[PDB]
């Protein structure tokens, strides 16, 4: 208003024309920057919605997506302009080394484990699973037979109990 | 990249800085945005590559069931601890005056040797420990056991692999040997990285060419206007030159932000493929290759990564 | 330079890490001009 | 060839900790034209660093520098090279299995923004 | 879409193009950006269908 009070209206538009343009460019820059931030904010919100749908309402099998290691559960908690997830995961702790073989030779027949790993402590042979150490005696029902005892590499002679 | 908001706009004249002080609050925001992009680009490679906190090394002998891995593991004979595939990629992918006008480039925090070590540790872990090292402590597993367990993950019984591992190893070796001449046959695919470089390289080139421009002024050169004109009328040329160069800077910064957004999106996708296709056997269709997916191997590249997806497909069919 | 960092950060206790200040801008020492030699020995001596 | 400009950065620990700082010049070569000296002069690829010493050890990175160089605070500021992690070699054999026996469970936190102020 | 910079900015007058030549190095940027969007939009149909 001091420009209007001091100057005379023909030189007013000479003076106050670039103020409007400068404030217009400032507004344009602010709007563009807000749109730029809002795009990636919406992308993060979409990722959060996906984690809401997958990690919370089910047990997702994607690696590293719903935590670190094998994922068990997740909890949501609200936050000011955001969300937080408490992922409950499971990891192994202690390990031991053992000797293996891809199959078991018995009566000229190859035997392959239906579900598990063939391991040995040095004397006896057992079958376990891949995330815990529970040995069991080799029996007919935990394995299956396909082929003979010459084609494969690494087989070892053993015995299989028949119930 | 980084820029100086005074050296670009003005030369060694204090009056240009004095007239720049009328605006003032622009290039502080420009520098803040530029250093934000710089620190984000430094951050981007970290979660893509540095995902294991325990660097491994390969055993000296290679009793890998007849599989040949010499093309992907680093070669100690070469002075640079890289792979022949990496050497081919470095050869197939191709300044001071740009550095001398107020625009500087900054070296990455991670050099090529450390990311090469990270990749070598990744292949070592995915070769000798299976996929258990992505969860907790690494557990060693012989390679045929791992191959059979990946065969078990696509509804195929494990006896097939132990029955035909010789043919499997021969097919793997032939397919690995084909990929060198497949890459060296045409430079088209590596263009997927070339557009990353030259579009950046021209980006300052169209900016540094904008210095010699009569943006409504008598001349683009600054000091001759001071030496020729009379100082109360020099401002009517100085201000329009300043505003034109400011508009050029604003356009360049905006375009850099636009490129950085999709670059970060692609980096996030690459990190996802590192997490799933490498450290595990993803069951998503077409995500980790074509057909049923078995494994994948990572290789570094100048400003990029390349995946080798090992997949399986049926060949012959009969009706019943 | 820690006081310059405080001045730039608009605070009294900076946290840690990399910060930014102005440039070096090494200055020129002197000025040298170069022009072609000889005035063709313009015959004002024969005039006078 | 015109005289090279600089770009000066400040290395500092916590203000609650101490007040000793270091000064880095980006791209400028010392090997040179840096007015005077200080405690020590280093010649990294990123630039010229003064006010700190270089060691032959290897530690993790807290304050990055560039080109695999990181600085930290010990009574003095020390710069060193990257240590990507603890060196490990896992034994491989034709018939060796590592089977786990015990296990733990754990909880992790993930912070995700949703929306900002209208 | 695709536009022509010279005809949109200036009509059928040569001196307006001469005054546009003072800026000179602007129109190619929007032309390249527009044809990049055009080729990307035509490209999307291949990997979606």
């Amino acid at each position: 208003n001091d420009i209007l009070s001091r100057l005379d209206p023909p030189e007013a538009e000479v003076q106050i024309d670039r103020l409007i343009t400068g404030r217009l460019q400032s507004l344009q820059t602010y709007v563009t920057q807000q749109l730029i931030r809002a795009a990636e904010i919406r992308a993060s919100a979409n990722l959060a919605a996906t984690k809401m749908s997958e990690c919370v309402l089910g047990q997702s099998k994607r690696v590293d997506f719903c935590g670190k290691g094998y994922h068990l559960m997740s909890f949501p908690q609200s936050a000011p302009h955001g969300v937080v997830f408490l992922h409950v995961t499971y990891v192994p702790a202690q390990e031991k080394n053992f000797t293996t073989a891809p199959a078991i030779c018995h009566d000229g027949k190859a035997h392959f484990p239906r579900e598990g790993v063939f391991v040995s402590n040095g004397t006896h042979w057992f079958v376990t699973q891949r995330n815990f150490y529970e040995p069991q005696i080799i029996t007919t029902d935990n394995t299956f037979v396909s082929g003979n005892c010459d084609v494969v590499i690494g087989i070892v002679n053993n015995t299989v109990y028949d119930p | 990249t980084s820029v100086d908001c005074t050296m670009y706009i003005c030369g060694d004249s204090t009056e240009c800085s004095n007239l720049l002080l009328q605006y003032g609050s622009f290039c502080t925001q420009l520098k803040r945005a530029l250093t934000g992009i710089a620190v984000e680009q430094d951050k981007n490679t970290q979660e893509v590559f540095a995902q294991v906190k325990q660097i491994y090394k390969t055993p000296p002998i290679k009793y890998f069931g007849g599989f040949n891995f010499s093309q992907i593991l680093p070669d100690p004979s070469k002075p640079s601890k890289r792979s022949p595939i990496e050497d081919l990629l470095f050869n197939k992918v191709t300044i001071c005056a740009q550095k001398f006008n107020g625009l500087t480039v900054l070296p990455p925090l991670l050099t090529d040797e450390m990311i090469a070590q990270y990749t070598s540790a990744l292949l070592a872990g995915t070769i000798t420990s299976g996929w258990t090292f992505g969860a907790g402590p690494a557990l060693q597993i012989p390679f045929p056991m791992q191959m059979a367990y990946r065969f078990n993950g696509i509804g195929v019984t494990q006896n097939v692999l132990y029955e035909n591992q010789k043919l499997i190893a021969n097919q793997f070796n032939s397919a690995i040997g084909k990929i060198q001449d497949s890459l060296s046959s045409t430079p088209s695919a590596l263009g997927k990285l070339q557009d990353v470089v030259n579009h950046n390289a021209q980006a300052l080139n169209t900016l540094v060419k904008q210095l010699s421009s009569k943006f409504g002024a008598i001349s683009s050169v600054l000091n001759d206007i001071l030496s020729r004109l009379d100082p109360p009328e020099a401002e009517v040329q100085i201000d329009r030159l300043i505003t034109g160069r400011l508009q050029s800077l604003q356009t360049y910064v905006t375009q850099q932000l636009i490129r950085a957004a999709e670059i970060r999106a692609s980096a996030n996708l690459a990190a996802t493929k590192m997490s799933e296709c490498v450290l595990g056997q993803s069951k998503r269709v077409d995500f980790c290759g074509k057909g049923y997916h078995l494994m994948s191997f990572p290789q570094s590249a100048p400003h990029g990564v390349v995946f080798l997806h090992v997949t399986y497909v049926p060949a012959q069919e009969k009706n019943f | 330079p820690l006081s310059e960092t405080k001045c730039t950060l608009k605070s009294f206790t900076v946290e840690k890490g990399i910060y930014q200040t102005s440039n070096f801008r090494v200055q020129p020492t002197e000025s040298i001009v170069r022009f072609p030699n000889i005035t063709n020995l313009c015959p004002f001596h024969e005039v006078f | 060839t015109p005289c090279s400009f600089g770009g000066v950065s400040v290395i500092t620990p916590g203000t609650n900790t101490s007040n000793q700082v270091a000064v880095l010049y980006q791209g400028v070569n010392c090997t040179w034209r840096v007015y005077s000296t200080g405690s020590n002069v280093f010649q990294t690829r990123a630039g010229c660093l003064i006010g700190a010493e270089y060691v032959n050890n290897s530690y993790e990175c807290d304050i990055p520098i560039g080109a695999g160089i990181c600085a930290s605070y010990q009574q003095s500021i020390i710069a060193y090279t990257m240590s990507l992690g603890a060196e490990n070699s896992v034994a491989y054999s034709n018939n060796s299995i590592a089977i786990p026996t015990n296990f733990t469970i754990s909880v992790t936190t993930e912070i995700l923004p949703v929306s900002m102020t209208k």
